[PDB]
Order: structure tokens, then sequence, then C-alpha cells
């Protein structure tokens, strides 16, 4: 296709569509959030 | 002659789920990567191609519906405003407070997030009891706080020299209208735990305990443009679609019934989470033929 | 082993008092709730008072709530059961034994250890 | 309050025989039926838990199951000392309610 | 002026329509964006996170005891301790998680799972425990040797508490419905059993009942499609 | 080198904590506490910076755990508020902006067992359970040093389901693995400095879900302690000192 998309008609930038562009992913900080990394392979409390 | 470049990148690009690498057998001591200490408060960092042998995949699955753009970019009710004109009710005016927590579907999704920092589009769906939409005009005026407030159909207020006001007909397209993020603060706040004032705050009904002025963004002002009353009740419906949303500090969805806005009230029969089985061994799954 | 023995039976008048105790003996008193039983002479059982492990935690059926108070010792391992106005309808053999639902790894000693029995009669 | 009904107030039995009896709820109670026996002298001691556990210490002639709504607890091979009294205890519902009795006497 | 035809589809209002609206405060600029700390951008990145699983969920249970599974010492051997159902979006202890509550939100659901088992009992208190996952076809086992059968893990207690079970994607379908029952359960998980390998040994002056609390979440290679609504909760009058 | 070490020694200020059985350190969010940059402060007046004076531990509160135990929560700010030298900056100025370093102390023999969920709640909005009377009262929602025993913890007090608590940063106190949680947590708020008298950034809750079972001889009274330290703590706006 052309893809003619994504166009802003107004001079108020938050009239724009929604900005569905940018996937990001960064579970560590829920799922880890400690100060010592722990190996997989390793026993974690010695 | 760079916006044709800009215009071929405005698709949504897939952005796959993680993929599965081949695994062998392990015999050997020191090497426990199934052992985990949950008190540490980290999830398990266990993976499957440590814990079975494993095949390699090549994951195509899709993970752009997960995001939080998604996930909140859905128009919904969060307001149904009544005009009423009829009966002991001559009004032809109706002041509505702002508040998006009224609506349990909604009020749910927003409740994941502890700050919410969006644009929004908010659209009106109007009609009479009947389902049917005359050409009516209807004056949807946007009252800040601090402004003065209607007291009639034909006050001065609805002058709107700085107001937005949106005038529309029954019989026309649902207007729409796109609000910024319009907050003294950084972020909305659905959970607020603190105090507006201070004070000793020893009174009988603490109707103040988690209320936050920076998300009271004012009233919807909405009146028939007419001259007396025109005995026929009108329903507004607001949804508010979310854009460009941040958020901030998952919370645990709801589990209890809603009982009140604006309060985490709930009810003295606490319902479970999960529904009941009758013993801790049951499982409702009758399978195949056992070949044996 | 485990044993509780309840003392303090006796024949009350009418509309009088009664406190039953029971001494526990064996186990660790401060982590089982305990609980009050009775036998009505139609032999049929009867569940009279409950109590948490720790004394803050009641429950009373219909038929006894507002009248009975049932306590608890912890340092002495006693467990006590104070009567108010009584009626015919309370002449009884009354037992102690383990069990409440006020604990979260409960299930397992519900009725498991009954004492032996007092007896409360309440006629003129 | 959950009630709950013993089918048979009283079987007569003989030694080395298999009696088997039921006790109904009228609402859901899950596994949270037990079983009791009254001796004579009048000892209360618990023989199942949960309607399928056996308390340490009792012998393997006492089985409990569960068919639908009927609870019920089997003697596989009647001894003596096993004709004296019977009791079914709910725990699901608040009013925890017992049953009525199932004397058992012999031949 | 430019020649144009209307096509159907004209005056909808389709609540999902990414569109641009007018704009109703012109010249308008928000408070600056400071540093809020806890931003997540996905909600795949919150399945990844362990909560409770509600395994104990009988009737009778009320309270906290509903997320403890009751592990004993037993007299006879090879025994059945607790089963439950590997569906996240089934009326059961998946109701209790992130993961089951996210999932909900959606219809279609890919990957693998993960379920987190954790002893809380004396540390004078030994045992061996057997968690199989019996992938669908097969009703619950019925004994040991029938669950050893799938994948299995053996769960030495000890130092380290915490034992993880990897239920890995053995599907059919690329996806499974987050509905089940009924013909959708063309998209069963599985069934997730914890036996006895060996008995619950504890030296006197000890308890001889303990707890494990499970906790239930997704691993890397998690999906979800089709957003859908919840049957969570439900509502008959506006909240005023 | 991929372990975390069971014994731990933790100093700011004048006070030190030692552990010899930790299970490791809870970083939330993966961010470290800091002072306002710049960019994202709003007040102009200098603020104040005691760095060893306010921030260091404070033992606060000691609670009884027992079988028949809901749980027990503080709000943060609220719970150091009449304490030293932190709770005369926080009385005098009108602005505060703190992270801290919560340490819950939880011992018993190896013949013990229970666990217990130590969480931090941001924006921790107590709820009342309605049959006033829909409001809960201000011991409910500021309970200071002595805080409030839950009363319905499947629920967190707050109609949120206990089971996903899990999302917050958390930890055990699994009675056969370690005697000691640590949470370190930065200021969250969506306002660079907000007033420590009249909002709780934060709340402390610590829940029992395996009951506290021993054996007949054990030591009967097991305590829980509750040490928390501010970090990076500022405060601006002064004037006359204000209780509320
Ligand atoms: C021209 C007329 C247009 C009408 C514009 C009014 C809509 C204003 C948008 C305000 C909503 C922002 C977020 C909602 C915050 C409310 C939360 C709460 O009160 O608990």
């Amino acid at each position: 296709t052309i893809n003619f998309t994504n166009i802003n008609y107004y001079k108020d930038s938050y009239a724009a569509s929604a900005s569905r562009q940018d996937f990001a992913q960064d579970p560590a900080k829920f799922t880890r959030p400690v100060l010592d990394a722990i190996r997989e392979a390793a026993a974690p409390l010695q | 002659e760079s916006a044709v470049s800009a215009l071929a990148d405005t698709t949504i690009s897939r952005v796959t789920a993680a993929n599965t690498a081949a695994s062998t057998h392990s015999l050997g001591t020191g090497r426990v990567p199934a052992l985990q200490a949950a008190e540490t408060g980290a999830s398990s960092n266990s993976s499957d191609e440590n814990l079975i042998e494993t095949r390699c995949v090549m994951n195509r699955n899709g993970v752009n519906e997960a995001s939080v753009e998604h996930f909140y970019s859905r128009a919904g009710l969060v307001g149904v405003v009544e005009v009423k004109d009829s009966g002991t009710s001559l009004d032809g005016y109706t002041v509505w407070p702002i508040d998006v927590m009224g609506f349990v579907q909604q009020r749910r999704k927003l409740e994941l997030s502890t700050y919410m920092r969006f644009d929004a589009e908010f659209t009106f769906v109007s009609n009479l009891n009947n389902s049917t939409t005359p050409g009516m005009l209807l004056q949807y005026m946007y009252v800040p706080p601090g402004a003065p407030k209607p007291d009639s159909r034909k006050s001065y207020q609805w002058q709107t020299a700085t107001n937005p006001s949106v005038f529309a007909k029954l019989s026309d397209p649902p207007p729409q209208v796109s609000v910024p993020f319009m907050s003294p603060a950084t972020a909305y706040q659905w959970f607020y735990d603190g105090y507006p004032t201070f004070g000793e705050h020893k009174q009988a009904t603490n109707l103040q305990y988690g209320q936050c002025p920076n998300n009271m963004m004012g009233h919807f002002a909405i009146r028939t443009v007419s001259e007396s009353t025109t005995g026929k009740n009108i329903h507004v419906r607001v949804y508010m679609r979310i854009k460009h949303v941040r958020a901030w500090v998952p919370r645990p969805l709801r589990s209890q019934a809603y009982m009140v806005k604006n309060y985490p009230t709930y009810s003295q029969t606490i319902t479970n989470t999960a529904t009941d089985r009758a013993s801790i061994t049951t499982t409702d799954y009758e399978g195949g033929v056992p070949a044996s | 082993e485990v044993k509780l023995v309840e003392s303090g039976g006796g024949l009350v008048k009418p509309g009088g008092s009664l406190k039953l105790s029971c001494a526990a003996s064996g186990f660790a008193f401060s982590t089982y709730d305990m609980s009050w039983v009775r036998q009505t002479p139609e032999k049929r059982l009867e569940w009279v008072a409950t109590i948490s492990s720790g004394g803050s935690y009641t429950y009373y059926p219909d038929s006894v709530k507002g009248r009975f108070t049932i306590s608890r010792d912890n340092a002495r391992n006693t467990l006590y059961l104070q009567m108010s106005s009584l009626r015919s309808e309370d002449t009884a053999l009354y037992y102690c034994a383990r069990g409440g639902p006020y604990d979260y790894d409960g299930s397992f000693y519900t009725m498991d250890y009954w004492g032996q029995g007092t007896s409360v009669t309440v006629s003129s | 309050d959950i009630q709950m009904t013993q089918s048979p107030s009283s079987l007569s039995a003989s030694l080395g025989e298999r009696v088997s009896l039921t006790c109904r709820a009228s609402q859901d109670i899950g596994s949270r039926l037990n079983w009791l026996q009254q001796e004579p002298d009048g000892t209360i001691k618990r023989l199942i838990y949960a309607t399928s556990s056996l308390d340490s210490g009792v012998p393997k002639r006492f089985s409990g199951s569960r068919s639908g709504s009927y609870y019920s607890l089997t003697i596989s091979s009647l001894e003596s000392e096993d004709f004296v009294d019977y009791y079914c205890l709910q725990y699901a519902g608040f009013p925890w309610t017992f049953g009525g009795g199932t004397k058992l006497e012999i031949k | 002026g430019f020649p144009t035809e209307l096509k159907p589809g004209t005056n909808q209002f389709l609540t999902t329509d990414d569109g641009t609206s007018p704009p109703i405060l012109p010249g308008f600029e928000p408070t600056p964006l400071i540093h809020i700390p806890g931003e997540f951008t996905s909600l795949l990145d919150l399945c990844q996170v362990e909560t409770i699983l509600e395994v104990n969920n009988t009737t009778g249970t009320t309270g906290v005891s509903r997320l403890l599974i009751p592990v004993r010492a037993q007299n006879n051997v090879d025994q059945l301790c607790a089963s439950f159902q590997v569906d996240p979006g089934r009326n059961g202890p998946w109701q209790s998680t992130m993961v089951g509550q996210i999932c909900r939100y959606y219809t279609q659901w890919s990957g693998s799972l993960k379920v987190t088992f954790m002893f809380t009992g004396s540390f004078m208190a030994t045992g061996k425990m057997l968690i199989a996952y019996t992938p669908p076809g097969s009703a619950q086992p019925t004994t040991r040797e029938a669950a050893m059968l799938g994948t299995h893990i053996v769960w030495d207690f000890g130092l380290q508490s915490s034992v993880t079970l990897v239920i890995p994607w053995i599907s059919n379908t690329h996806f499974r419905a987050v509905k089940t029952g009924g013909v959708y359960d063309y998209y069963a998980t599985g069934i997730v059993t914890i036996w006895y390998q060996t008995n619950f040994v504890v030296p006197p002056d000890t308890p001889t009942e303990a707890n494990i609390i499970a906790l239930g979440a997704a691993q890397k290679n998690f999906t979800l499609k089709l957003c859908k609504d919840t049957d969570e909760i439900q509502q008959t009058a506006e909240y005023q | 080198c991929g372990y975390s070490d069971r014994v731990a020694q933790l100093t700011v200020g004048n006070s030190t904590i030692t552990t010899q059985e930790a299970a490791n350190i809870v970083l939330s969010y993966g961010e470290w506490p800091e002072y306002c940059p710049s960019t994202d402060a709003t007040a102009v007046d200098k603020p104040t910076r005691p760095d060893v004076s306010v921030n260091r531990f404070y033992t606060l509160s000691t609670k009884s755990w027992k079988t028949e135990s809901t749980g027990w929560y503080w709000k943060f700010p609220d719970v150091l508020n009449d304490t030293g030298v932190f709770g005369q900056n926080a009385q005098f100025h009108y602005l505060y902006r703190s992270g801290f370093c919560m340490h819950v102390q939880c011992n018993a023999s190896k013949f013990h067992q229970g666990a217990l969920l130590v969480a931090a709640i941001p924006e921790f909005v107590i709820a009342a359970s309605s049959p006033q009377g829909l409001y809960p009262d201000f011991a409910h929602t500021n309970p200071g040093k002595d805080g409030q025993e839950f009363r319905d913890p499947y629920v967190l007090d707050a109609g949120i389901p206990l089971s996903q608590a899990l999302i917050f940063p958390h930890q055990w106190i699994n009675l056969r693995t370690n005697n000691c949680a640590t949470i370190i947590m930065p200021y969250i708020n969506a306002l660079p400095f907000d007033s420590a008298l009249n909002h709780s950034n934060f709340g402390l809750v610590v829940i029992p879900i395996s009951p506290l079972k021993y054996c007949n001889g054990a030591t009967t009274e097991v305590p829980i302690t509750l040490t928390i330290a501010p970090l990076n703590s500022e405060f601006s706006g002064l004037r006359q000192a204000i209780k509320q």
C-alpha cells in the first residue's frame, strides 16, 4: 500500500492519534527487583 | 520530500514473542536451575530449556496488543447525563461533575495503575427515551474549576466567551473532541492516600479521605437551546478514549464489588477471588478412556 | 498424650450461673482453637461455643448467643465457659474438644480430641 | 443451619459382616464431614476426617467415601469393639451441626 | 470544489478507531513530565510476576486459608496432596493470579506457564514431592505411577525452600482460547497434581502439618491477543 | 558470584543493622532513592538536607505474632512524624521528600514454622467494610508508630485481593530460611515534594499467610520488629511547627 496515515491536522500536538509505534518491554523491575543478581544455575541462598 | 519515508513507517510492525532453544539432558551436580528462593521477592528465573528437553521453536507470535496503549486506547462509558425538561423537572439543563469512576468497566481498567498521564477523546452519544434523534440543538459547555456554573437554560454563562462549547444536534454524528492532560500534578492519581486539607480529621463522616483535587477537572454543562419547556428528556452518554498513555506502579485488579464512587468501600460479605471446588483434589476434566 | 479434663458440673437452679473449666495437657494450647460441645439427654450433640487460639475471636450459635461466654487462659492452659441465665433446655453433658473456624491451618484437628464430660442440671 | 440426617438410627449385625452408615447434608459441604464414636462410658473419638482420611491409630476396617450428597462410613469386618455409636459432624457452614446417632447392635 | 463520494461507514462511532478530533484548548501546554518510578509499558511484563494461587478454594475454607496447600505426615505411601488445572482463564485457582486476571481481558493466550512452590514448614521437616503436569487428553491421574508419565519434577525440601514447575507449551494450535468448558475443552491445558514421593518426616517436638504456597506466573514466551472485556465484576446501577 | 550471601550489614547514619539469615535486599522498581533534580523541581526555596541526623534507622514498633493474627500496616511518613529530627523537620516544613529502607525482624527456632508477607504498597488507601459507616476513621488511615491490626487481610482492607500483592515490592519472612526482610523504596509521587502530614506515600504491610505453629515447650512469644530509615531526605518551606 501507500500508508497515508498518522497525519496531524491541528496545531495542538495532543490532537494526534495514539502513539502505537513503540512497544517497549522491561519486566526486570518487577520480576527481579533485587540488589544481588542471582544466576539461574546457582542456588540462590548460599 | 522526507515525509515519504515517514509515511511508510506508519504501520504496526510486529514484535515477536521469545524463541525456544533446543536442550539436552543434564546429569551433574551443583547446577540446579530449578531450585529457587521465593523469600527473595524475585520471580523465578527458571526457563523451559532447563527443566525439560526442548526443541527449537522460532516463535512468530506478536506481542503488540499487550501494550498499555492498545489496552487503554478503546472508548468506554464514563458518564450518563440526563437533561430533563418534562414532568416535575422543567430544567432544560444539567451540570455534571467529571468523574470517570462511575462505571465498572472503565474503572477497573484504570485502577490497574496508580498514576496515569494521558490525553483523551470524548464522544457524546445523545438521544431520547425511544432511541430517536430529532433535530434538537444542544450545547455541550465545559466548565473548568472556578468558572461560574449555569443556573437556568437562559443564563449568562452560556455565552461561552472563553469556555469550550460544542453546538450540535441530536440528528448529527456524535460530537467528538480531544482533551489534553489537565492536572496540576504530573499525572492523574486514582489512589490518593491522604487528605486534601490540614487539620484534625476527627469528623464522624470522614468524607475527605482520598479526595485529591488534582483529578477534579470540573463540570460539563449541557442544555437544550430553547426558550421554554420542550417536554422531552434527553440522555447523553460520554465515552472516553485514552491516548498517549503513561502508567506507573501497577496494582492488583479489583476483586470485591464496588459500592460508591471515589471510595474503595466494599461489603461485609466478602466474596472469594476463586470459585469453589468440592475438594482440593477434584478437577473438572473428564478426558478420554484410559488404555489400562 | 493429648488430655482434656473438664470440671465444674453441678445442679444449678433455673436462671443462674455456672463456670466450667477445662484443663489441657500434652499439646501446645496456644496454637489450637478450642470449642465446647453439648449432648442433650436425647443423645443429640450440639455446638455451644468456640474461641480463637488467642482469645480474640468468639462464635456462639443463636441458641446460646448472648448468655454464655467462652474465655481462655494460655499461661495456665485452661479453657472456661461462663454461663448466664439458664433453663431446663441446657441440662446436658458438656465436652471440651479442639477445633475452631479461626485458624488458617485448621480443618485437621477439627474435633479430634474430646474430653471426658461434665454434667450440668438446671432444675429445682 | 445445615441439617445433617443419618439414615439408619440403629443397625443390627453379627461379628464379621460389613455395615455402612450414611449421613446426607442439606447443602454443599464439600470434604468437611467427620465421623465420631461414643463408647458406653461416654468417650468420643474421631475415626474419619475429611470423609476419606482415617485418624492415626484407627484400624483399617473403617473407610469413608462420598457418592453425591451421601456421606457414608463403612465398617468392612466388624469386630467386638465396634458396636457402640456413630455421629457425623459437618464443619462447612458456621453453625456446625451433628447427626443423630447410628447405634449399632448385635443379633 | 473537490469532488468526493461518501462511502459506507460514514457517521459511525467505532469505539476503537484511532482518529484525530479537534482540540478544545488551543495553545495548551500541560504540566512537565517528571520521573516517577515504576513505569510499565506492557501487560506481559506484569504476567511474568509470580502471584499466589488459590489452590485451597474448597467449600467452607475462608480467607487466607485458601492460599495454603496443606502437607502432612502420611500413614500410607504414594498419596495425593492437591490438584488443579492449568487453564489460566478458568474459574479456579488461577483467578487469584495476575496472569489469570490479565488473561480474562484477552481472548487467546500462548506460551509457557510457571508455578513456583514454597514450603513454609519447620527447618527440621524433610520430604520429597512429585509435582506432575498431565498434558491434555487424560483426566486427573488416579495414581502416582500414572502421573509420573508426564512432565514432572521431584522436589526435595531443604535450604532453598522453593521449586519451579514450568508447565511447557504443548498445544495443538498456536493459541488457546481463554474460554474453557464444553466445546472449548479443545483448548484445555492439563492438570497439575502434587504427590508424595516420600513421606513428610519430622523429629519429635515438631509440628506434623505444614503448608505449601503456590505462585503462578508466565514465562518469557507468553502472548495474548484479541483484547476483550472481563467477566470478573458486575454492576447494576451507577456508583452514585 | 551469582548467589546472595546470607550475612548482611546495613549502616546508615549512626545506626547499624546486622542479620545472619537474610535472603536478599529488594530494590523497589530497580531505582535507588535520589535527590530532586533541578529539571523536575518546582519550589524555589533552598531545600534542607540533614544527612546523618535524619537518614538513620528508627526501631519503632514490635508486634506479638500469634496463631490467630491477621496482620499489621503502617503508613511510612506517618510512622516517623513524631520521632527524632525527622519528626521535627517534617513539622516545621511544608514540603518533604525522602525514600526509605524498611527492615522487618522476626526470628524463631528451627522448630517453629510460619511465613509472613512483607510488602510496600504505594498509595495504600484503606477502605471501609459497609453492611457515618462508609469511610474509615483517622485511626485506621494514619495509625502512627503503633500500627493498625488488619480486619480483612484477604482483601488488604482495601478491596484488592491479597494473592496479587506480590505485584508490589515484597519479601517473605519464612521461619525456615530467613528472619528479616529489607525493602529499599525511592520516593514515588506525582509531585516532586509533598506534605509529610496530609499525605502518606507508601503503606508498609506485614501479613502472616501460613500461621505460626510450634510445639509444647517452645518459646510462645515471637515478636515482629519494624525498623525504618529515611534515605535522601529533603525539606522545604519552613514555618511554625504543625502537627496534624
Ligand atoms: C467542549 C466540551 C468538551 C468537554 C470536555 C470535558 C472532558 C474533560 C476531561 C477530564 C477527564 C480527565 C481525567 C479524569 C479525571 C477524573 C478522576 C476522578 O475524578 O476520580
